[PDB]
DNA sequence: TAGG
């Protein structure tokens, strides 16, 4: 059963700073979902630029799509090739409404607590 | 020497002498330790204080049952809330203050919600150990500022119980997030009026008591709740039952109307997974439905609980000494010498105040 | 360290929901092999919550491997008037029937399954948390619930 | 005089 993946800053993932390959959890707004290989195109922007990660589901076959919604994928984000970042959707959940920048703020607070030993 | 029948008083104005009148340290006012001493070395105490409620009652006779000699004048007892006040007790404590009415039509300003100082009033400790005050031959009371006009209320704080080893020196009334783990004791008790004797179907058996005809629906539910740091024992009667279950007016109505017939159904609980500990009917349908809920997070809800210590700081005879623990974490039970449970009366049930974006598909009926 | 006889400790009586990565790093006490130590603070039946990567229909338990982006840890999730009871299950049978691909919470006992810090569910439920709606307050209190007492010394 |  798979490995863990934290929340790196959602605009450093698809650029190539965080070590790819290992497990990761990331979100992204569904724009043109791919149904055959189950490829979501998660977007990435926080007032900086438009990075993009991809999602290819492996385990669950019955998983549909939704228009205009962020998606959380936890799984294998391998070192994907030119202009791509595929996170194998062994965990696939929906995101809507929830204040997400505040979520990353709490994640950074968690990374801060990591130090208090 | 008494004042004479034709003399005159004069205020030697405070602006006239100033040697010692500058040191007019507060007119008699006993302090924290005094009122927190079962044997306050004198007979009369004195204190600043502010009231929250006033209530009257008859001057009942000792043990409620005495002879048929005469009807002594209705020296009607009065009990008053007091938010105890001095320098210390940094958080708001409380007490009840008693006053008799033998020759004592209460003075003015005696309202729920003013500022007043008292003195030379008897502090003692009851047979039930409660601390109290009473009048004497030197009674003293004086308002400090009129009861207010802005009647804005004040709710209870939002904290976590990782700070509350003791029973006082704290926001006695408080609130905190938690998750329910068990019930304690439920009694649906349809009973009489003057004595509250069991009424099956809404009709008693002891009924020799009184001409009342419709029973009274004493609905008691008591819960066990974890809160992230310690245990939480909670009790409620007649108010927090259908809500702790979760039944709307019609729903709890139909509940009591099924349970009407026996009029008295009881369960006891003491922890998670613990089955019926009272002596309810294993065959009645409501028993099985109730316990089917008692094995559900519907009766164990992760919610926000409002609580204040149950044994008032009047005189807290400690419940029980430390005890033992033989329970497993890992693969082994392990022992220490730790303390037993607590008494935090529920005050307002705050339901699952968790986030509302678990789904924007909430409901339509 | 802290002997078992050195535990008036509050969470020694109550549950806890702690840092899964440091729960891994929680010292498995050598006094009793299997109680976790968050700098020396013992629990009885810890609490976790997170996305589930593993699900196996075993003899008495689902196999729910929860990661909350903090770290992985696995859960042996022990497989869980009366007329209107017709509808009764119809509101808790849902939250007690989970599939794979979403988020789940577990609480209960601690055990050691051959190098895995194996949780053993005494209580749990299906959750609509896969959106991580609670998550803001949840992992705002999580660093708080750590920094408060357990990670700190006992008093 | 004064809790269940
Ligand atoms: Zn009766």
């Amino acid at each position: 059963l798979p490995k863990p993946g934290t929340y790196y800053l959602p605009w450093e993932v698809s650029a190539g700073q965080v070590p790819d390959g290992s497990t990761l959890r990331t979100f992204g707004r569904l724009c043109l979902y791919d149904m055959i290989q189950s490829r979501v195109t998660l977007m990435a922007q926080h007032g900086s630029d438009q990075h993009q990660v991809l999602v290819c589901t492996k385990l669950v076959e019955p998983f549909h799509a939704q228009v205009g919604s962020l998606y959380i994928v936890l799984g294998e984000l391998q070192h994907q090739q030119d202009r791509g970042s595929v996170v194998k959707a062994r965990v696939l959940t929906c995101v809507e409404g929830m204040n997400l920048p505040l979520l990353e703020q709490a994640i950074r607070e968690q990374r801060l607590y990591k130090q208090e030993r | 020497l008494t004042v004479q029948d034709n003399w005159t008083l004069e205020l030697e104005s405070s602006q006239d002498i100033q040697d010692v009148l500058d040191a007019n340290k507060s007119l008699p006012e006993s302090s924290l330790t005094d009122l927190l001493s079962d044997n306050f070395t004198d007979s009369l105490v004195s204190f600043s204080a502010e009231i929250l409620s006033r209530t009257l009652c008859e001057p009942l006779v000792a043990s409620l049952w005495m002879k048929l000699g005469n009807t002594g004048a209705m020296r009607r007892c009065v009990k008053l809330t007091v938010a105890l006040e001095t320098a210390e007790c940094e958080f708001p404590p409380h007490l009840d203050v008693y006053i008799e009415d033998p020759h004592l039509p209460p003075s003015l300003g005696l309202l729920p919600g003013a500022r007043v100082h008292f003195s030379q009033l008897e502090k003692r400790v009851s047979r039930s150990h409660n601390v109290y005050c009473c009048f004497r031959s030197s009674t003293y009371v004086q308002v400090l500022s009129f009861p207010p006009e802005t009647t804005i209320s004040i709710p209870l704080p939002h904290i976590y119980l990782a700070e509350l080893l003791q029973g006082g020196q704290s926001p006695f009334q408080a609130t905190a997030s938690c998750h329910i783990v068990s019930v304690f004791s439920l009694q649906l008790f349809w009973v009489c009026a003057y004595c509250t004797s069991i009424c099956r179907q809404g009709k008693c058996t002891r009924l020799s008591t009184c001409p009342t005809q419709t029973a009274i629906s004493q609905a008691i539910i008591r819960l066990l709740v974890e809160d992230g740091t310690a245990e939480a024992v909670v009790t409620c009667r007649n108010h927090h039952v259908a809500a702790a279950l979760g039944l709307c007016p019609r729903e709890w109505a139909s509940l009591l109307d099924f349970v009407q017939v026996p009029g008295r159904v009881v369960l006891q609980f003491a922890g998670p997974g613990a089955q019926l500990e009272s002596s309810a009917r294993v065959d009645e349908p409501m028993t099985m439905f109730l316990w089917t809920l008692c094995t559900s997070p519907s009766v164990l809800r992760p919610i926000v609980l409002s609580f204040e210590l149950e044994r008032k700081p009047s005189k807290i005879v400690p419940l029980e000494p430390p005890r033992l623990q033989r329970f497993q974490c890992g693969e082994l039970p392990f022992l220490t010498h730790v303390n037993p449970r607590l008494r935090l009366s529920c005050l307002s049930i705050r339901e699952s105040e968790y986030s509302s974006s678990l789904g924007i598909l909430a409901s339509s009926c | 360290e802290t002997p078992s006889l050195l535990w008036l400790d509050p969470v020694f009586l109550a549950f806890a929901k702690l840092y899964i990565r440091d729960i891994l790093d929680m010292k498995e006490s050598r006094q009793v092999p299997g109680v976790f130590l968050y700098n020396g603070h013992p629990i009885k039946q810890v609490d976790v919550l997170g996305t589930v990567i593993g699900v196996r229909e075993r003899d008495a338990f689902y196999s729910y491997g929860v990661d909350d982006s903090t770290g992985v840890i696995n859960c042996i999730c022990w497989k869980k008037l009366t007329s209107q009871l017709k509808k009764l299950q119809e509101t808790i049978e849902q939250k007690t029937k989970i599939e794979i691909g979403d988020t789940i919470r577990v609480r209960g006992s601690i055990r050691t399954y051959r190098e895995e810090r194996e949780i053993h569910a005494t209580t749990y439920y299906k959750v609509d948390d896969p959106v991580w709606n609670i998550q803001i307050a949840r992992m705002l209190e999580l660093p708080t619930i750590y920094r408060k007492v357990y990670d700190q010394p006992f008093h």
